[PDB]
This record gives C-alpha cells, sequence and structure tokens, in this order.
C-alpha cells in the first residue's frame, strides 16, 4: 500500500452557480456562490460585496436553490451534490457566531437509472409545495416540502418523455403544473403537466403541447400577471401561455448561444441573458392592460462581459457575472450607454485560475521559493497566472493558452497558445497576444471551408519572466495543431532549445496522417527554427531522456538523439497499440498512458539501445493526468474526479505479479486534474513528508500531493475518523461517502490518501473538540492537543 | 441478394425455432455443457450453424433443447490440448431432426449471446465436457465530457437529429458541440472524437459501405455494443486476433481495435505460407447481409467461415463446377488451394446462368486465411 | 472420385486422398463428422 497525503493549496475560484435571496435576514440581500465545493455568501450593500460567510460542502454543488415555505421568516436553501445529497440549509446567527443548520437532509440516489444527457435539473415550485428533480431520462423525481419530510423522501413520476432539454415550475397555477420542453423524432415541443402529490402523478397540463424551434433550449417561467413561459432558442424567443401565442427573432442574439438568465424585475417584466462569447443582452416584456397581458418582447444588447456561467442581478443596477472560464465579475448597468455603445461598466473582478490547462514550477526571484505560472482561462479569458507564497498575479493574453514551459537560461517561458479567426483569408476577432507580440515570425516549410466557420491559429510565445512581455509570437502552419512543448539540451549541444510537437489535423481526417518535430532556439531576441523533422503522426507528448528527445508519435514511442550536425537522428522505436497521450519519465523508466487508463511502464536498456516493457495496467476509465511519484509509485487522475496511485513491484518472485500495477491508492478529490508537475511553493531547507507534486485542475483549484511514513499515515487516519465523528458538515453528508472513490454506478471505499483538509481543520476546532479528538490516543505515550497541533502545524507548512 | 446466405437455405426448409432468449446475470457464474465437435470461436450475435451425427451429441442437444437451449463454445488456445481461457455462450435458436442415410441427424442453429472466462472443466464419464463459466460485463463507459462538463451547455447536448453535404458539415457541428468543453482540458476536441461512440461507429460504418454497396443504415445495430460484435463478427481476422477482440471488454476499446485491424490489415494471404498473397481487402464484397463472411455447414458437418471476394489469385482449381449442396444459389463450386502449398483454400463460384451478377467469385475459408499488414 | 469430407477435394485414387486430408490444420473429430 501507499501512503499520499493531499492538501489544497487554492480552492476552487470557479463559479459554477449564483443566487439571490433573502438568507441571512429578512432584510438583508445576500448573494450566494457555489465555486465547486465551496458556498460563499455575501451581504449586497450600495460599496459592493461584504462577505459575510464562507462554507466548504463534502461534494460537488449541482443545484441551489432559495426558497421560503409559509410561516419562515427568511429563505432556505436547498443544496444537492453531484452524489445525489439534498439537503435543506438555514443561516442560524447568535451573535458573532454564525452556522448554517440543517433543516433536512437525505440522498435521493436511485438504484437504477441512466444520468440525463442534460445533466441534473434542480427545480422548486413557487408556493413551495415540492421540489422536482430531473436527474435520470424518463423520470421525475418529487420531494413533497412539507416540514415533517426531514429525511427528504421522493418519489419518482414516469415522463413519458426521455430526451427533455429544460424544466421549470409555472406560476399563477392552481396546482403545481411544470412546463418543459422535450425532443422527439419530430422536433422540439413545449408540453406542461400538472403534478398530483396524492396521487404521485402528472395530470393533463393547463394549455396543450405546441412546437416550438428545433433549437429551443431554455424556458423561463414567467411570473404574475403574466404567467406563461417563455422559450429561448438559437434564433427566436417566444412566449406561450394558454392560447396566448408571441414570437420574435431578434438578429442580435443569433450571432451566438444564449446559455444563462436571470429575472431583473420581481413582476418579470426585464430579464438578463448572457451569450456564449460573453454578450450581455436585456429581454424586456412589453406590458398592457385589458387583466394584464403581454404586447410585445424586445432584446437589446447591453454590452461585453467575461464569458458568464451566471448572472445575477443585485440591486440599483448591479449584476454579477459568475464565469467558469474568466475572472467572475461586478458590473454595473448603466441608463445610458457610453461613448462605445455599452451599457455595462465593469465594477470589481473576482481572481479565477481555472480552467488550468498546464502549468510549471520556476524559481524567478532565485531565493529557493518557488513559483507557479500556470496557463488559466480560455478564448478572451485566457491568461497567465503567477502564484507565490497567496499573491497572485495575471498577465492576459485574450487567446486561450495550452501549454507553458521555462528556458532559465534565456530568461523567458515559451506558451504554447491558440486563437480563434474567422475565415473570409482569415481575420482574428480581437488582437490577442499572438498578434501583439514584439517580434513575429510565421513557419514556412516546404513539408506538406466556408465564410464564417472558425478555425485556429496556433502560435508559440517567448514571453519575458520579468516584464511578461511578449517578446516573440511563431505562427505555425495553416491546419497545424501544437501539441507538445519541451525546453533543453540535447546530446553534446552547450545550447538551449524550444522543441515543438505538432500535428497536422483536417476535417475529413479522423487521425493525424502528419506531424513535426520543430528545435527553436532563442537568441539575441529572435526565434530561429534551428532544426525540423517530419514525422508520420501526432506528436502527442515529447520528454527530454537523459540528453536524448523522447516523443510519442501516435502509438509509437520514439527516441531521438541530437547529432553534431543539429539534427534529429532515430535512435530507437517502440510499438504500444495505444495512444501514447501521457508520457513521462525518470531515470531509465517510462510511464505511458492513453486516455483510457491504459498504463504502459518501459524501461530503456542503454546497451541494447532499445524499450522493454517493465509493467503494464490497463483498466478502461477516462484518465486526464499521470506523474511519476518516485521509482515504483505513479499518480494519476481518473474518471469522476477521482485521483489513483498505481504500484510497481519488482521483487514479485512471479512473471505475473512483476508485470502488473496494482492500485494501492483511490480518493475522490472532486476536481478535474489537468496537470501534475514536481515543485513546491514554499521555502527548502527530518520533516515528515517526501516530495511534493502540484496540480491544477479545470476548477482553478491547486492541490499537493505528497508521501508521509507508514507511522505517520497510521496517526493521521485515526485522526481523520476522530474528527469525522466531532466535526459537523453542512448538509450533514459523511466524509467517508465524500472522499470515496466514486463512478457511475460504482463507489469504492477511499484507501491510501489522507485528507489534508480535514487534518488542517483539526486546528479550527475548540480545545474541548481537540480533547474529545485526541482521547485515548497512542502517539507509545498517549497523545495530548499540542503534539497534534504541533503535527498538524508541521504539516500546514508543506504548503 | 444479400439476405439469402443468412437464412442457410442450404441446411433445409423451414426450422423449428425458438424465441425464448435468455440471458444470464452479469458475473453469475454457471454450469454449460460444452460441444465436442465444435472448434470455432463464436462472437456474441454470431450465428453459428452444426449438424450433430454422433449419438452423445445428438442427446446432449436433445437435453439442452428442453432446459435452457444453451451450450458453451470455447475459444481453443491450445486446440490439441483443448486449454481454453475464455468462451462464448451459445443460444440454439432453431433445431430440426432428420433421419437421412438411415442415420439420425440433427441440424441446428444457434447465436452467441455473453462472453465469458473459464473457471473449470470436468469430462464427464459419458464423453461431454461441462466447464464452469463466469459470465463476463460489459463495461460501459460515460462521454468522455461528461466529467468535464459546463452547467450552462449541459443543455443544447442533444442535437436536433441525423438528416459529404449535410453529412460532413453536420459531423463537424456534432463535434465541435459534443466536445466544446474540450476546451476546459489539456486535449483538442479533435482528439476526443477518436474515442467518441458515435463517430467510431460512422467509420466503421463508412468501411462497411465500402465492403457493400447496398448497406442501409439500420441493418447495422445502433448500440455501440451489438455494432462492435457485429463488426468483430465479420472481419477477416485470424483466431488470435479474436480471442483478443473477445477479451476486450469495453465498446469503446473493440471499436477502435476494429477500426485499426480495417485500416492496417489490408492483405490476406495463406496461413500455411504465411507469405504467398491470396487476397486484398479492396476485392472484399458483401453477398450476405451478415457481412462479406458468414459461417456454413457443408455435407459432413465442417463448419466453414467463408468470405466472398471479386478477385482471388495463387489458387489451383480442383475438380469441375458443382451445384451439390452448393452455399450460393445458383453458383457451381470447385475446389481451390493454394498454388504453392496445396493446402485447401476455399471454393471458386462461378455462375450458371448468363444472367446473375457477379458472374464469378471466389469463397474463401477464413481459418485458412492470415491477415498481413503491407 | 473419393471425395475429401472436408473441403470437397476430388480424386479417382486413393493415396492422394490421404495427402490431401492430412494436409487439414485440425484435429478433424472424424467420428462426429463422418455419416
Ligand atoms: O459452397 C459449397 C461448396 C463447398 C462445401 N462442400 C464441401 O466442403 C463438401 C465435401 C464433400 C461433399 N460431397 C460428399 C460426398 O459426395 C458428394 C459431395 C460435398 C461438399 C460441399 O458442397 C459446401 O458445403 N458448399
Ligand atoms: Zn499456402
Ligand atoms: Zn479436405
Amino acid at each position: 500500500m501507499s501512503y499520499n497525503y493531499v492538501v489544497t493549496a487554492q480552492k476552487p475560484t470557479a463559479v459554477n452557480g449564483c443566487v439571490t435571496g433573502h438568507f441571512t435576514s429578512a432584510e438583508d440581500l445576500n448573494l450566494l456562490i457555489a465555486k465547486n465545493t465551496r458556498l460563499e455568501i455575501y451581504v449586497v450593500t450600495a460599496e459592493g460585496l461584504r462577505p459575510v460567510k464562507e462554507v466548504g460542502m463534502y461534494g460537488k454543488i449541482a443545484v441551489m436553490e432559495l426558497f421560503r415555505p409559509k410561516g419562515e421568516s427568511k429563505d432556505l436553501l436547498f443544496i444537492l451534490t453531484a452524489k445525489y445529497n439534498a439537503c435543506i440549509l438555514e443561516y442560524k446567527q447568535s451573535g458573532e457566531s454564525i452556522d448554517i443548520i440543517t433543516r433536512a437532509h437525505g440522498n435521493v440516489q436511485d438504484r437504477i437509472g441512466r444520468p440525463s444527457e442534460t445533466g441534473i435539473i434542480g427545480i422548486i415550485d413557487p408556493e413551495c409545495r415540492m421540489i422536482g428533480l430531473r436527474l435520470y431520462d424518463g423520470l421525475f423525481k418529487v420531494i413533497p416540502l412539507d416540514r415533517d419530510n426531514k429525511e427528504l423522501k421522493a418519489f419518482n413520476i414516469r415522463l413519458e418523455e426521455l430526451h427533455v432539454i429544460d424544466v421549470k415550475f409555472l406560476y399563477g397555477c392552481q396546482a403545481p403544473t411544470i412546463c418543459f420542453v422535450y425532443q422527439d423524432p419530430q422536433g422540439r415541443h413545449v408540453k406542461t403537466y400538472e403534478v398530483s402529490l396524492r396521487e404521485k402523478e402528472f395530470n393533463k397540463g393547463p394549455w396543450k403541447q405546441e412546437n416550438v424551434e428545433a433549437e429551443a433550449s431554455m424556458v423561463i417561467a414567467v411570473p404574475e400577471p403574466f404567467g406563461g413561459a417563455i422559450i429561448i432558442g438559437q434564433e427566436s424567443i417566444t412566449y406561450h401561455n394558454g392560447d396566448k401565442y408571441l414570437a420574435i427573432a431578434p438578429p442580435i442574439i443569433k450571432q451566438s448561444t444564449i446559455v444563462c438568465h436571470n429575472r431583473v424585475d420581481p413582476n418579470g417584466s426585464r430579464y438578463l441573458l448572457g451569450d456564449m462569447e460573453g454578450r450581455l443582452f436585456m429581454l424586456l416584456l412589453e406590458k398592457e392592460e385589458q387583466t394584464v397581458t403581454l404586447k410585445d418582447l424586445r432584446v437589446e444588447l447591453l454590452g461585453e462581459t467575461s464569458i458568464a456561467e451566471c448572472l445575477t442581478y443585485l440591486d440599483n443596477g448591479v449584476v454579477f457575472v459568475g464565469s467558469r472560464l474568466g475572472d467572475s465579475q461586478l458590473v454595473k448597468l448603466n441608463v445610458d450607454s457610453n461613448e462605445q455603445g455599452s451599457y455595462v461598466v465593469a465594477m470589481e473582478t473576482f481572481t479565477n485560475l481555472g480552467p488550468i490547462v498546464d502549468m510549471c514550477v520556476v524559481d524567478l526571484e532565485r531565493q529557493g521559493q518557488g513559483q507557479l505560472v500556470t496557463c488559466s482561462g480560455a478564448f478572451k479569458e485566457g491568461s497567465l497566472r503567477i502564484i507565490r507564497n497567496l499573491h497572485i498575479r495575471t498577465v492576459p493574453l485574450y487567446e486561450s493558452p495550452r501549454k507553458i514551459c521555462y528556458q532559465e537560461v534565456s530568461q523567458c517561458f515559451g506558451v504554447l497558445s491558440s486563437r480563434i479567426e474567422v475565415q473570409d483569408g482569415t481575420t482574428a476577432l480581437r488582437p490577442s497576444a499572438s498578434t501583439q507580440a514584439l517580434s513575429s515570425s510565421v513557419s514556412s516549410s516546404k513539408l506538406f471551408t466556408s465564410f464564417g466557420e472558425e478555425v485556429e491559429v496556433h502560435n508559440l510565445l517567448i514571453i519575458d519572466q520579468h516584464t511578461f512581455e511578449v517578446l516573440h509570437a511563431h505562427q505555425f502552419l495553416q491546419n497545424e495543431y501544437a501539441l507538445s512543448l519541451v525546453s533543453c539540451k540535447l546530446g553534446k549541444d552547450p545550447n538551449t532549445y524550444f522543441i515543438v510537437g505538432t500535428a497536422m489535423v483536417y476535417p475529413e481526417e479522423a487521425e493525424p496522417k502528419q506531424g513535426r518535430i520543430v528545435v527553436f532556439q532563442y537568441s539575441d531576441g529572435k526565434l530561429q527554427t534551428v532544426a525540423e523533422k517530419e514525422v508520420k503522426g501526432a506528436v502527442y507528448s515529447m520528454v527530454e531522456f537523459n540528453g536524448k528527445l523522447l516523443a510519442s508519435i501516435n502509438s509509437t514511442v520514439r527516441l531521438y538523439e541530437w547529432t553534431t550536425e543539429k539534427e534529429l537522428r532515430t535512435e530507437c522505436n517502440h510499438y504500444n497499440n495505444i495512444m501514447a497521450l501521457y508520457l513521462k519519465t525518470k531515470g531509465d523508466f517510462i510511464l505511458v498512458g492513453d486516455l483510457m487508463r491504459s498504463v504502459l511502464l518501459l524501461a530503456y536498456k542503454p546497451m541494447e539501445g532499445n524499450f522493454e516493457e517493465i509493467a503494464r495496467d490497463f483498466n478502461p476509465n477516462w484518465m486526464s493526468a499521470v506523474e511519476i511519484l518516485d521509482d515504483d509509485n505513479f499518480l494519476g487522475a481518473e474518471n469522476a474526479f477521482n485521483l489513483f496511485v498505481c504500484q510497481k513491484d519488482s521483487a514479485a518472485t512471479t512473471d505475473e505479479e512483476r508485470q502488473h500495477l496494482q492500485e494501492v491508492g483511490l480518493f475522490h478529490l472532486g476536481e478535474f486534474v489537468n496537470v501534475f508537475c514536481h515543485g513546491s511553493l514554499v521555502m527548502q531547507n527530518s520533516t515528515p513528508t517526501q516530495g511534493s507534486v502540484l496540480f491544477g485542475t479545470v476548477n482553478g483549484m491547486i492541490g499537493l500531493v505528497t508521501s508521509l511514513s507508514e507511522s505517520w499515515y497510521n496517526l493521521l487516519l485515526d485522526m481523520q475518523n476522530r474528527l469525522n465523528k466531532v466535526i459537523k458538515s453542512v448538509g450533514k453528508i459523511e466524509h467517508s461517502f465524500w472522499r470515496s472513490f466514486h463512478t457511475e454506478r460504482k463507489t469504492e471505499p477511499a484507501t491510501g490518501f489522507i485528507d489534508g483538509d480535514l487534518i488542517e481543520s483539526f486546528l479550527d476546532i475548540s480545545r474541548p473538540k481537540m480533547q474529545e479528538v485526541v482521547a485515548n490516543l497512542q502517539y507509545k505515550r498517549e497523545a495530548t492537543a499540542d503534539d497534534l497541533i504541533k503535527v498538524v502545524e508541521e504539516l500546514t507548512r508543506i504548503h | 441478394d444479400t439476405s439469402l446466405p443468412t437464412s442457410h437455405t442450404y441446411l433445409g426448409a423451414d426450422m423449428e425455432e425458438f424465441h425464448g432468449r435468455t440471458l444470464h446475470d452479469d458475473d453469475s457464474c454457471q454450469v454449460i455443457p460444452v460441444l465436442p465437435q465444435v472448434m470455432m470461436i463464436l462472437i456474441p450475435g454470431q450465428t453459428l450453424p452444426l449438424q450433430l451425427f454422433h449419438p452423445q451429441e445428438v442427446s446432449m442437444v436433445r437435453n439442452l433443447i428442453q432446459k435452457d437451449r444453451t451450450f458453451a463454445v470455447l475459444a481453443y488456445s491450445n486446440v490439441q490440448e483443448r486449454e481454453a481461457q475464455f468462451g462464448t455462450t451459445a443460444e440454439i435458436y432453431a433445431y430440426r431432426e432428420e433421419q437421412d442415410f438411415g442415420i439420425e441427424i440433427v441440424k441446428v442453429k444457434a447465436i452467441g449471446r455473453q462472453r465469458f472466462k473459464v473457471l473449470e472443466l470436468r469430462t464427464q464419464s459419458d464423453g461431454i465436457q461441462q466447464a464452469k463459466v463466469q459470465i463476463l460485463p460489459e463495461c460501459v463507459l460515460p462521454s468522455t465530457m461528461s466529467a468535464v462538463q459546463l452547467e450552462s451547455l449541459n443543455k443544447c447536448q442533444i442535437f436536433p437529429s441525423k438528416p459529404d453535404q449535410c453529412s460532413y458539415k453536420w459531423w463537424q457541428k456534432y463535434q465541435k458541440r459534443k466536445f466544446h468543453c474540450a476546451n476546459l482540458t489539456s486535449w483538442p476536441r479533435w482528439l476526443y472524437s477518436l474515442y467518441d461512440a458515435e463517430t467510431l461507429m460512422d467509420r466503421i460504418k463508412k468501411q462497411l459501405r465500402e465492403w457493400d454497396e447496398n448497406l442501409k443504415d439500420d441493418s447495422l445495430p445502433s448500440n455501440p455494443i451489438d455494432f462492435s460484435y457485429r463488426v468483430a463478427a465479420c472481419l477477416p481476422i485470424d483466431d488470435v486476433l479474436r480471442i483478443q477482440l473477445l477479451k476486450i471488454g469495453s465498446a469503446i476499446q473493440r471499436l477502435r481495435c476494429e477500426l485499426d485491424i480495417m485500416n492496417k490489415c489490408t492483405s490476406l494471404c495463406c496461413k500455411q505460407c504465411q507469405e504467398t498473397e491470396i487476397t486484398t481487402k479492396n476485392e472484399i464484397f458483401s453477398l450476405s447481409l451478415c457481412g462479406p463472411m458468414a459461417a456454413y455447414v457443408n455435407p459432413h458437418g465442417y463448419v466453414h467461415e467463408t468470405l466472398t471476394v471479386y478477385k482471388a489469385c495463387n489458387l489451383n482449381l480442383i475438380g469441375r463446377p458443382s451445384t451439390e449442396h452448393s452455399w450460393f444459389p445458383g453458383y457451381a463450386w470447385t475446389v481451390a488451394q493454394c498454388k504453392i502449398c496445396a493446402s485447401h483454400i476455399g471454393w471458386k463460384f462461378t455462375a450458371t446462368k448468363k444472367d446473375m451478377s457477379p458472374q464469378k467469385f471466389w469463397g474463401l475459408t477464413r481459418s485458412a486465411l492470415l491477415p498481413t499488414i503491407p | 472420385l473419393l471425395f475429401c469430407p472436408i473441403c470437397g477435394f476430388t480424386c479417382r485414387q486413393k493415396g492422394n486422398l490421404l495427402r490431401h486430408i492430412n494436409l487439414h490444420t485440425g484435429e478433424k473429430l472424424f467420428k462426429y463428422h463422418l455419416y
């Protein structure tokens, strides 16, 4: 078994949900933000946002809704996690002490059922009579919202429509009514049902089914006096209410898909809409009196914001934009547009490191304390983030950064970047790092549509390590996709080179047939192409292997040597019948992995001058990253946001055992790990941990994995078991369930991993709780609170 | 007509059929009889015709028909030693008795249902063999983008429908929409397409259509598992490759392996010679709905997996065109031997009437063919 | 015209009959096949 220890150096920063309500008090206007596992509660004030609380959930918040059942003085918060833990929580404040009460909780999973292709949907009736959930196709789960349902007992209702796009509860209905858009072979249709709790069934909806746009995807339940619903698709916005029907086809929204919305006016007269490219529109419902009925619909382009995962209007024209691909924003809606015609003015920016697609550790200031340079964001939100012990610096690029490497000798970073251009000859959508470089070159190699289609242009950017200016930008050939990047010396050459692997990608070709390995040298402000090699495949990954270059061309692993003529000469080949997406090395050992979790450990034999397979472990599952912890342990990121460790037993006495990498550690991280990298952010130079591997994830979380001794692992496992019996989780989710290795219809207990966050929480509990935790704990001597405090402080000092 | 071979009319007239399909629970442990004469590797969903004369196996079939209509076909790794690690359950779906030549004969047609692992092999005192069977499961994985997905984009993940024009553009749109969140990861969209079930099935369908002009889209299963098994059952591959495909439990991996085989293994040479090229993947044409290849039974009950090819070389003709028990109606067969090693390779089918198309072709036994990568 | 029971090979003499049959790869399970 292995002994590993995982901590969070940076908590998730990407916003996946946001709601507004009256949660902390009946008079306070509260903004609740869900960032994966974190729930931040702010009080909206004229000066901005005042943070009142921040909570950690033992789960990934998938649904987060505020509702106020009759008799309650303030809103209650319904939260569902990605593991189907549902909880109704209340905000209780006593003096200066704040705690989140769990009014009700329970797991709403089903033994059988296929999760919906459109994901989890959670809605609440406007009268707070029930909670409706769409978790699996063909079923609609109903949780009665009575106060006696303290275990959230739910019942299923069969849905004859299996492909449901969106669903909402309607306003102004005598009985709980749901309006939903669903797809049949004919097309998209809007249907309505009445939910009967007594019969636990569906009854005929208030209005008959109607046909809607083929791309209709969004349902908005308009409140009274309008009632009815609004269907938003890729071309038109329509309003249905009984026999009343209205439709508009505003051209402005046709440029991009509307993905998020929020109601501004409580009576439904105004809505905020957000597209996929960062545009923010306002949808206005013209009102005419007869009762009151809708007259017309009109959409206005408010302006541009960061690519919005969610929107929420707070007050006084202030809107919070929660972004997954960039920094979240607090913007102001002005009555009159500025000179540029934009009504949106940015007030505040909230940092978001995610997605971290690549990163490197570099000691720029040269004090023995490393710094983390990550490629964050995507599209116009792309940037570089420099993180040091946690101060963060942002270098916007306005294009997607993919790979990064540091060249110490030339004092610069090499960043692979991608920008989207429109065929029209291609035109860049906006200025970016690749277009505003001081010096620029374009690939010119003898080797090797429609108006409106988007194409990807790939560049290598040389960026100064001090000013972070784009010193150089080299553009790759047309249709060339740069996949890998390394910086190193080769052979007996004293020079240091940037080596880039690329694949020639065409729409008609499923798998690339051509590719390049290009060796540039950045000297005296110029990027020269020292060497160029053509290969019959995609160079997915590359590494420096003891002065040689180990590349991965499709399903082949090839070792090249750097000759005195400054050319790459094939040293040896190995064929693995799996695409070598992930390629790592240590000493003479090579770790090869594909997207389906297949792992293969080879060893280079200097005398034979070739590779031999040392070990293998094939287990169908999606794998997002691998790393080599040490000579025998290999860490990887597995489907369902898991971490796994595989171990090699060379001294097994059996050929079968010697060629098997038994898994010796599993741990549900809750984050999609994108990149691993050896390094630490703390000053170096007896310690309780050996090694250090940082990892960056999709949600902007940065984590650290280190190795413990058996004694330390046993002590900390005992400490975890003792803490779980004392610490009260929000929503009453068991820690073991939360950290259990999870997969679709499968769950194994966590093993070989110490949850560093749970241990670090030991320092925050009160002294009586510490005494309870340490009671009857064998350190020989009975462990005391002071000893465990010292141990936990030592553990905290590693990051 | 590509539907005639699948009916196995050569056996006889309408046969008693059983629609009572039965499937054992996943990971279940069972005890299954093994028919001694069957030496074929059976893929799930593949048809297997049989002719039983030996009293013991006739009795075994008779007993099976009344209990479960299921028996085990072992993928013999060591045929001479009868050592098999994996196998496939076969369910009898048609059966008939006959009294030709004053000898009792049983003509059967079964279908492969489930792969399994071999635990124990016990030889009964009556010459029958029983196997302790571990029913293998189907490793089903979620979409690659399910884990890394955006909640806002969860909608619009259901495409309108499937209508190069209106197809290649549709596939480009499908790739752009299904793998958009690939921008959150370290790999491109076209890489995730290489592990997507639908795209792999589409590419395999393109190849199969290249092998068959009248291949309607509905003729292939829409389930990745069934599609992969159907494709594997019709590939001109040796026994080792067939066992390797059987081992793979993931439909995605099976589809990828099948695509690799179809794109690389382009030559078919004599198994014994190992170098005498006999034909190429371009000459394969599907005269059977099940695919270019189909299993047939000769008068003495031997099973031949025949693959139809327009052209074949290095073959010597023995005998003269005879229509007796010809597998393909209207075609007279003549024995074909390897021109070098004289080993039997198949039969040359020649037309009997000038209005038939094609006027001539060859049917090569799968067991006598080695797929070669040029 | 001694007919080989596996492939249908034809010959009038006898020795070549075996020369063909034993050239077949397999166990041939004759007891289970010959009528
Ligand atoms: O397409 C075809 C041609 C090849 C294949 N086949 C054989 O292997 C075979 C062996 C012996 C045979 N005889 C038994 C003794 O006296 C009459 C003929 C006939 C066949 C025969 O048709 C078949 O069944 N259908
Ligand atoms: Zn031969
Ligand atoms: Zn023969």
